């Protein structure tokens, strides 16, 4: 974002900026349905782009780079490298777990962390892994409200419950086995 | 009689040790097995 941004004369290059710019990114980016399509609007229409206050009171209009942005996790040709896009990534890391359960892993793919909390995501996700898998699994994106702390919120769960008692590293085990013990507890 | 009981004693030997050598053989892969045994009881404790 700060290089398409500097291409567009918003140019960003120090440390304070490299923020200034995330917060761009996380107020005003969002995953387009359609790349082409909303590349074609932008193009032809300008109710794409919005206004942001930079700390000085100057104010920039940032355009077409709300959405190019966040594609690049799913083209990461953009950035240069040669990896699977996000969509990929899942569909072809279920295609290596047994036939037998990707089904349910299809019914059951989860959306979590910071960088998740973009518009439209779930849906370009959905759209991409119907588009990729068999049209006989049930594909199904769960992507929840504060899925940028589930992260948290399931070692919460975890650690509250009566029977994860048991599971712990006690001082006493570290101190008979060492670190190793971390090996056969923790997982 | 007494050649072919000799005869017989000789190929009973001969197959004894040739299958004394299949039997050790069989339990070192099994003292190998053993490694295996240990590593797939590894893999059981993450699944548990």
């Amino acid at each position: 974002l700060m290089k398409i941004l500097t291409e567009r004369g918003y140019s960003f290059t120090t440390t304070a900026e490299r923020e200034i710019v995330r917060d761009i990114k996380e107020k005003l980016c969002y995953v387009a349905l359609d790349f082409e399509q909303e590349m074609a609007t932008a193009a032809s229409s300008s109710s794409l782009e919005k206004s942001y206050e930079l700390p000085d009171g100057q104010v920039i209009t940032i355009g077409n780079e709300r959405f190019r942005c966040p594609e690049a996790l799913f083209q990461p040709s953009f950035l240069g490298m040669e990896s699977c896009g996000i969509h990929e990534t899942t569909f072809n890391s279920i295609m290596k777990c047994d036939v037998d359960i990707r089904k349910d892993l299809y019914a059951n793919t989860v959306l979590s962390g910071g960088t998740t909390m973009y518009p439209g995501i779930a849906d370009r996700m959905q759209k991409e892994i119907t588009a990729l898998a068999p049209s006989t699994m049930k594909i199904k994106i769960i992507a929840p409200p504060e899925r940028k702390y589930s992260v948290w919120i399931g070692g919460s769960i975890l650690a509250s419950l009566s029977t994860f008692q048991q599971m712990w590293i006690s001082k006493q085990e570290y101190d008979e086995s060492g670190p190793s013990i971390v090996h056969r507890k923790c997982f | 009689w007494l050649s072919a009981d000799f005869a017989q004693e000789r190929r009973w030997k001969r197959g004894v040790a040739r299958k004394v050598v299949r039997m050790v053989i069989r339990h070192h892969e099994e003292q190998r097995q053993k490694e295996e045994r240990a590593r797939r009881e590894e893999q059981a404790k993450l699944r548990r």
